[PDB]
């Protein structure tokens, strides 16, 4: 499937010769910064998930707290 | 009438650097477009702007040195053309 270090790396390789065009340099102006900003974007990918994923547990906990709260105004 | 000359032995009879393709006079350096393609062969001296999209083929000479030349976007200076500016 779509795995977060392929798009991550898409997107580190991508955004790497988005600024050798943005700059009027030849796309593949200096090869190792294009390998270098894969790597970047690929654990760039990989950490947003795992934040993503502690983020949604702790709005889940966050949300039966004030849940919980809310429920006691009826006694 | 003379008729004589005085050889200088210090000359260079062979330049292994070859000649030098940007030739900055004084303050006066040639701004080349990271776009553009100048040839090997082509020399810029003086005050010389070559813009993006601009090409100089091989065997030019532009000399700015009297006064400023500038070659616009997409314009093309091709093989062997001499381009000079002069005072007025
Ligand atoms: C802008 C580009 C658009 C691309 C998106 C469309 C393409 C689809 C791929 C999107 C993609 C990458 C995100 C790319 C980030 C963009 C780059 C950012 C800039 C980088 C330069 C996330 O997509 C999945 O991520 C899931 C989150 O886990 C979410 O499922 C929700 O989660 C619940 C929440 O808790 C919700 O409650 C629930 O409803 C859903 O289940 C969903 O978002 C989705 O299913 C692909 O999934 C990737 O992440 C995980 C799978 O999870 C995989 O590894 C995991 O690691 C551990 C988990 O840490 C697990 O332990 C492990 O088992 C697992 O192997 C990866 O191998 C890979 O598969
Ligand atoms: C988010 C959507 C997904 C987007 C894709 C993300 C992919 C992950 C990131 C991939 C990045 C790939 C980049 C390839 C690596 C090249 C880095 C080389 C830079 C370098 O060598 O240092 C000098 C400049 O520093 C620099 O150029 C550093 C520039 C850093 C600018 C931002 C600094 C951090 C700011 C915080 C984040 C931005 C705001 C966010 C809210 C270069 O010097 P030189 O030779 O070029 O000449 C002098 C120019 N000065």
């Amino acid at each position: 499937p779509i795995s977060a270090t392929m798009v991550g790396a898409l997107l580190g390789l991508g955004t790497q010769m988005y600024s050798n065009a943005l700059r009027k340099l030849p796309y593949m102006r200096h090869p190792w910064e294009h390998v270098v900003g894969m790597g970047l974007g690929a654990v760039f990918a990989n950490q947003l998930v795992k934040w993503d994923v502690k983020l949604k547990e702790d709005l889940d906990v966050m949300l039966a707290k004030a849940r919980a709260a809310n429920e006691r105004r009826y006694f | 009438p003379k008729s004589q000359v005085t050889p200088s032995p210090d000359r260079v009879k062979w330049d292994y650097r070859g000649q030098r393709q940007i030739i900055p006079l004084g303050q006066w350096l040639p701004k080349v477009a990271v776009d553009a393609y100048v040839a090997p062969n082509v020399v810029l001296a003086g005050q010389v702007t070559v813009w993006d999209g601009s090409s100089v083929w091989n065997g030019a000479v532009l000399r700015g040195d009297l006064n400023k030349i500038t070659v616009g976007f997409c314009s093309n200076v091709q093989e062997r053309c001499v381009v000079h500016a002069a005072w007025s």
